[PDB]
């Protein structure tokens, strides 16, 4: 019911600015705060600030001196966060959350519903969407009546890509692995699923590869 | 500023065990203590506000304790879907600061990998590169060893591997190896083999195909 949905991933150059949306649903937008917190890949969560969806008052974190701007648009139940003059150490997932922080100071203070996150990569390199290759089930992919099939998402920058199977319908048995760095600085990953090899000619398997920083969206039909 | 410090950085338990994380603030924060769970990939989720208030939905195996500068989250019978990192949050004074997290891993019986191998798609071959993929599926514990062999010759480069986070339902891991050649080299050879060592195997297992 109560859900925060965020803007997709983005790559920005050093010194640019980034602006991340966050749209609310299923609760009364004007009656909570919205807080932003960032998580650098590998080590931990950091408060950035918050904004009153009713007053519009903002309280920013000190380090981000005059680099962060948090706004809200009442009609769209959406909050925004701008980070000016981007640094290489600004690469993180950028969360928004609904925050309870009323005029009554009680211990029921918290962030709940968080948005799914926005990965902002800061780098001088150019986006590259990926090529999507099928990993086809064969006798070399059969163990005891179970086949394995996948997709090989190769050569993209930056992270992340998302994979789904049968447009979200197939999930039990799926593995999307962490991406590796190639000798070239372009990421790759693979996504596999295990299925009954009996129903191989009867079932269709399609992987839906979304890499938003290049606004690419490949579907590959994987076949024996 | 108030510095939250969690007191096991990492811990592994068995399904059914009782598990306790400790969080300690640098000044009296009263009962203004929050607990978040972060399954890998997903965003954090509030589990407990104000030291011991369970958020409706959150299973009752989770509990909060303490006042002042020492706080405790207890999982009374650990479940496989409790694999996650847990952060405390002090909600006393701005900025509300977080603990460094406690990685929590589930221990389970040994499981040997299902080894698969995938030759390159003819699609990929058109563009003059050949990636060969070996899959180790649903094994435990985590230490496995992949060696690639071409015509029974140990390969020594153009290898990348990745391992999943622990599985939320069956506590296992999966590993994906890729061997990437130019199309030239790939066609200078016949036999491509993946060799897997893992403790649930008596001796190394080799899956292979003929180009
Ligand atoms: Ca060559
Ligand atoms: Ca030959």
């Amino acid at each position: 019911e109560v859900q925060l949905v965020e803007s997709g991933a983005e790559v920005k150059k050093p010194g640019a600015s980034v602006k991340v949306s966050c749209k609310a649903s299923g609760y009364t937008f004007t009656s909570y705060d919205i807080t932003w917190v960032r998580q650098a890949p590998g080590q931990g969560l950091e408060w950035m600030g918050w904004i009153s969806a009713y007053n519009g008052d903002t309280n920013y974190a000190q380090r981000l001196q005059g680099r962060v701007t948090m706004t809200t648009d009442t009609s769209t139940s959406t909050a925004y966060m701008e980070l000016r003059s981007l640094r290489s150490d600004d690469t993180a997932v950028y969360y928004c959350a609904r925050a309870k922080h009323t005029v009554l100071v009680t211990a029921m203070r918290w962030f709940d519903p968080w948005g799914q996150g926005t990965l902002v990569t800061v780098s001088s390199a150019s986006t590259k969407g990926p090529s999507v290759f099928p990993l086809a089930p064969s006798s070399k992919s059969t163990s005891g009546g179970t086949a394995a099939l996948g997709c090989l998402v190769k050569d993209y920058f930056p992270e992340p890509v998302t994979v789904s199977w049968n447009s979200g319908a197939l999930t039990s048995g799926v593995h999307t692995f962490p991406a590796v760095l190639q000798s070239s600085g372009l990421y790759s990953l693979s996504s596999v699923v295990t299925v009954p090899s009996s129903s191989l000619g009867t079932q269709t398997y399609i992987c839906n590869v979304n890499h938003k920083p290049s606004n690419t969206k490949v579907d590959k039909r994987v076949e024996p | 500023d108030i510095q939250m410090t969690q007191s096991p950085s990492s811990l592994s338990a068995s399904v059914g065990d009782r598990v306790t994380i400790t969080c300690r603030a640098s000044q009296s924060i009263s009962n203004y203590l929050n607990w978040y769970q972060q399954k890998p990939g997903k965003a954090p989720k509030l589990l407990i506000s104000a030291t011991s208030s369970l958020q409706s939905g959150v299973p009752s195996r989770f509990s909060g304790s303490g006042s002042g500068t020492d706080f405790t989250l207890t999982i009374s019978s650990l479940q496989p879907d409790d694999f996650a990192t847990y952060y405390c949050q002090q909600s006393y004074s701005t900025p509300w600061t977080f603990g460094q997290g406690t990685k929590l891993e589930i221990k389970r019986t040994v499981a040997a990998p299902s080894v698969f191998i995938f030759p390159p798609s003819d699609e990929q071959l058109k563009s003059g590169t050949a990636s060969v993929v070996c899959l180790l599926n649903n094994f435990y514990p985590r230490e496995a060893k992949v060696q690639w062999k071409v015509d029974n010759a140990l390969q020594s480069g153009n290898s990348q591997e990745s391992v999943t986070e622990q599985d939320s339902k069956d506590s296992t891991y999966s590993l994906s190896s890729t061997l990437t050649l130019s199309k030239a080299d790939y066609e200078k050879h016949k036999v491509y083999a993946c060799e897997v060592t893992h403790q649930g195997l008596s001796s190394p297992v080799t899956k292979s195909f003929n180009r």
